[PDB]
């Protein structure tokens, strides 16, 4: 639902701002989320829960 | 009771 | 010296989950996309299922750190309702008071 | 421009209003820049705006520009009623101000929502007393 | 209540205030100098000084309100008054110059008279004597008579016997019927009185 | 494209295309053969019509802008 | 009769008649206004046993333009706009009455919002498989169009051959009434019959056969959004409707011999906020571009003179029954609550 100008201007902003550049579905974007944060088991509240 | 209106009796 | 055997099992589950977190994160990434071949994702499914059961973080239970109560725990202080109240009601929790309004 | 006006404030529930009542005017009321009948499409909310001016026989004699935030449509009309009445007291005689007070037009309504209590369904309603 | 007992109810009546001082009695002069020292409750959003204000219709509107929906209850009321007026203008234009004089076209006059024709003078209340409850035919206070005329009218229109008829058409039809001493609500008044006459011998309980 | 632009431009727009088409039909009705584009779009009336449409498109619409647009259309269409 | 005028000819109304109510004969209500009158105004005609329309500066401004219309120039678009309930529809109807009494052919769309919502039978078209027909919406209008223009539907004759089916066809030179009767009798052909009518009138008005008035209330409907759905529950666009595609053509100034008078309405619109009334806010970008250049005529609330004459018209019909309504204090409350808005005043007076 975007014009060629808008589609290529958004792909240019993604390149500059370090976003995903290839067309990626919602399922595959979980890979980005998985590596953008620490796993729950690696959070200090989790492994240092108990004294 | 006397003043009251009991309607058309039948 | 932990409160009970159930707290001791959770301690081990938290230690093993920490050791396998990176390995599990990497394998899950292979399973959580539509880009790689199914033949490769089917193998990754078997690999993460073959890891030790206590490496799975869903088995970690947030128990009271002083009494090992598995429910009624307040995450911020990691204490059960009973233990939290004991400390709160004696003025030993900074800034916490009874709420009236 | 040298036009005399008074300013006051009113509160109803969570609604807070600030009204500017001009000494002279034609009866125009602006609510957040909107005509009062466009801002208040409900006839009861407009009757509340009429109540202060009508009570002192000054419909069509003052211009008002008010701002209101918070609360619902009825609470906003109530807050504006109080703000306009307080400001309107500057342009009426002392005896008229005492009549507005005795009519309930200058008193902030203290009736606000009551908190829910734990162990009961509502602020007053209790849970069903289980069949014995 | 969030009002302390010191708060007095507001008196919303323009005439009461414009009344000259000379006409006032020594008792009425004291009440006026007293209120200047008293706390007054905020005027409710329901009632205003408007010349078109009718406390009876405002009360009937609240008894029709479901779940705090005053906008809808008010809309139904004004639609009923418009429906009553249009039914009378149609009866008026279709009538002869002689009949036209007897045709009322004011919906407020019809509304008030319709309810007054339904107010029950006497009611049945269980007074206890001897360990048993006997429905004694007891006089009804003025408040109760007016309330019962409204509850009976609203109840009749909510009856499921009416199929797909909107409330402004049902209520307008019942008001004009009761305005002419006809209808189900008028029958409920008559039957209540007739039952109270059959239990006259039970007035000792 | 026009949808991508964030500022309205009257030149080569539907307005310029519609008004010019209207003025030509009017000239034909008068049986006048002065159908030069540069002459029709160079009058002062077109400059007010252009200035009014641009205001409606790039600024907040209001009763004063709608009235300025109205008076410009009445002169171009010879509606008095 | 301080609120009435004896001049019932809309051709002679002027600034001296502003605020006064003129009477529309019952004969003109049946012929000229089988549709288009506001539903509440229709209720007033039945209750008062007469139709009376106030003469206001919007209609007078517009009637001045129509009387000076140059029928050689392309048709001019006039757009009535204003806040809700200000009288846009009844200003249009005052203009339709003027043209109806001048022997103009009237193309009156009483509400264009009804063609973009709540369509039970949205059939696919046969003339074009990419468009949808609306037999009930089209047949209804055709019946009203026939009533308004029945005296002109025999003189006007088609200039082409139109094929309804293999067996049935309308040959050249047949009266236009034959096209209007095929659509009424056969609702499956109603939507195409409308398209033929609009095609013939636009064509034959530019030749000098007659003067044509195009009156569309709710014009903003044509270039907005619809609530009609396809069998796959996908949204349909207004251009895909045959009724809307063809009405959009009557709104172009590519013909001469008449005028195009339209009115905006937020009431009954789709996907527009309550307080939207200005042309661009209601027409959108596609709509404003389709009508530009157009002449917008503002309709506002009753001025002090109009408000008093309106109250007098109700008091002269005994419509205000509350004993306090005729008083000066009663009229000031009726002025504050309505704020002079004609619709709010009519609704408030309806139950008083
Ligand atoms: N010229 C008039 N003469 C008589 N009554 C009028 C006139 N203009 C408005 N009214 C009154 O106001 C009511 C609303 O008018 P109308 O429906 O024409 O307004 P509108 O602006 O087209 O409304 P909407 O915004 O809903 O389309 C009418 O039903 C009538 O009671
Ligand atoms: N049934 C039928 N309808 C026709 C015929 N010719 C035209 N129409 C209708 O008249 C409308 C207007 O005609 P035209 O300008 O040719 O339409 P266009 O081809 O869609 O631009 C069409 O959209 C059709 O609905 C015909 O021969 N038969
Ligand atoms: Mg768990
Ligand atoms: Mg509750
Ligand atoms: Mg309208």
């Amino acid at each position: 639902s975007l014009s060629e100008y808008a589609f290529r201007m958004s792909r240019l902003s993604a390149r500059l701002f370090g976003e995903v550049t290839r067309p990626t579905n919602s399922k595959s974007m979980k890979v980005v989320k998985l590596f953008s944060e620490l796993p729950l088991a690696k959070k200090k509240e989790t492994y240092d829960w108990y004294p | 009771l006397a003043v009251a209106d009991f309607g058309p009796r039948d | 010296h932990y409160v009970d055997w159930r707290m001791w099992r959770d301690v081990k589950r938290r230690k093993m989950a920490y050791e396998y977190a990176d390995e599990r994160l990497r394998i899950n990434s292979l399973r959580k996309n539509t880009i790689l071949p199914k033949i490769l994702q089917d193998v990754a499914d078997e690999e993460i299922a073959a890891l030790p059961r206590d490496s799975c973080p869903v088995r970690i239970r947030n128990r009271c750190v002083m009494t090992s109560r598995p429910r009624g725990v307040k995450r911020r202080w990691r204490l059960s309702r009973i233990v939290f109240r004991h400390l709160a009601d004696h003025g030993q929790l900074s800034g916490i008071q009874r709420a009236t309004w | 421009q040298g036009m005399a006006f008074s300013k006051s404030e009113g509160k109803r529930k969570t609604a807070k209003a600030e009204a500017i009542v001009y000494k002279h005017g034609s009866g125009r009321i602006k609510v957040n820049g909107i005509d009062y009948q466009l801002y208040f499409p409900i006839t009861q909310d407009r009757e509340q705006l009429m109540f202060p001016f009508h009570f002192v026989d000054r419909l069509g004699k003052h211009d008002v520009t008010c701002t209101v935030s918070g609360g619902g449509r009825s609470a906003q009309a109530g807050a504006i009623r109080l703000a306009m009445a307080k400001a309107l007291c500057s342009f009426v005689t002392e005896d008229e101000v005492e009549w507005m007070r005795q009519a309930g037009l200058l008193t902030t309504d203290p009736r606000v929502r009551e908190r829910k209590k734990p162990g009961q369904e509502g602020a007053r309603r209790k849970f069903t007393w289980k069949k014995r | 209540s969030r009002y302390s007992p010191e708060f007095k109810d507001p008196l919303i009546d323009k005439e009461y205030y414009r009344k000259p001082v000379e006409e006032l009695t020594e008792e009425e002069k004291y009440v006026r100098e007293l209120k200047k020292t008293q706390l007054i409750k905020a005027a409710p959003a329901g009632k205003t000084s408007s010349v078109f204000e009718d406390p009876v219709i405002s009360k009937f509107t609240n008894m029709m309100m479901i779940g705090g929906n005053k906008v809808l209850a008010r809309s139904l009321m004004i639609q009923t008054l418009e429906a009553v007026k249009r039914k009378q203008f149609e009866k008026y234009h279709a009538a002869s110059a002689e009949e036209q004089a007897t045709i009322e076209r004011n919906p407020y006059t019809i509304f008030h008279q319709a309810l007054k024709n339904c107010e029950p003078m006497i009611g049945l209340v269980p007074i206890l004597k001897g360990g048993r409850f006997y429905q004694v035919p007891v006089p009804l206070p003025d408040r109760r008579r007016r309330f019962l005329a409204m509850k009976w009218m609203i109840t009749e229109c909510r009856d499921k016997k009416h199929q797909r008829t909107l409330m402004p058409e049902k209520l307008s039809h019942k008001l004009l019927e009761a305005f002419h001493n006809q209808g189900p609500v008028i029958k409920r008044k008559h039957d209540l009185h007739k039952m109270a006459e059959a239990n006259r011998a039970l007035a000792h309980y | 494209t026009e949808a991508d632009m964030e500022e309205y431009i009257w030149e080569n727009s539907s307005s310029e295309r519609n008004i010019l088409e209207t003025l030509l039909q009017m000239k034909a009705a008068e049986k006048n053969m002065e159908i030069n584009k540069e002459e029709l779009l160079g009058t002062k009336e077109i400059e007010e019509y252009k200035k009014s449409v641009v205001s409606l498109k790039n600024e907040e619409e209001n009763e004063n802008s709608i009235s300025q647009y109205k008076e410009s259309v009445k002169r171009l269409l010879n509606v008095t | 009769a301080i609120s009435r005028t004896n001049e019932n000819d809309p051709a002679k109304h002027g600034d001296q008649h502003e605020g006064q109510h003129y009477n529309i004969s019952p004969q003109d209500l049946e012929t000229v206004f089988p549709h288009g009158l506001p539903p509440r105004f229709v209720m007033q005609v039945k209750t008062f046993s007469e139709a009376c329309l106030m003469v206001r500066k919007p209609a007078l401004e517009l009637l001045h333009y129509l009387k000076n219309t140059s029928f050689a120039y392309p048709a001019i678009r006039y757009l009535l706009y204003g806040e809700k309930g200000t009288g846009k529809t009844l200003s249009l109807c005052h203009v339709i009455h003027f043209c109806a009494k001048q022997d103009w052919l009237i193309l009156h769309i009483p509400d264009a919002h009804l063609w973009v919502k709540n369509c039970r039978d949205l059939l696919q078209s046969s003339y074009n498989k990419q468009r949808f027909d609306q037999p009930l919406e089209a047949s209804t209008w055709l019946k009203n169009f026939k009533t308004t223009n029945e005296r002109f539907l025999n003189q006007i004759k088609v200039q082409e051959k139109y094929v309804w089916n293999k067996r049935e066809s309308t040959e050249k030179g047949s009266p236009l009434g034959e096209v209007v009767e095929q659509g009424i009798t056969r609702v499956r052909n109603a939507t195409d019959a409308v398209g033929i009518v609009l095609k013939e009138l636009k064509r034959q008005s530019s030749l000098g056969m007659f003067h044509l008035l195009v009156a569309v209330d709710g014009i903003n409907a044509l270039w907005g959004r619809t609530t009609l759905k396809r069998e796959d529950k996908s949204p349909i666009a207004p251009e895909e409707l045959a009724l809307v595609h063809n009405l959009r053509k009557m709104m172009k100034n590519d013909w001469h011999g008449g005028a195009i008078v339209s009115a905006l309405s937020q009431t009954g619109s789709l996907f527009k906020p309550r307080k939207a009334y200005l042309p661009q806010e209601l027409l959108g970008k596609e709509g404003f571009d389709a009508l530009d250049p157009f002449i917008p005529i503002l309709v506002s609330n009753y001025n002090p003179k109009e408000f008093e004459s309106c109250i007098q018209y109700y008091l002269e019909n005994n419509w205000l029954q509350h004993e306090k309504a005729p008083t000066e204090e009663g009229k000031k409350e009726l002025l504050f609550l309505s704020n002079a808005n004609p619709s709010l005043l009519e609704r408030h007076c309806a139950y008083l």
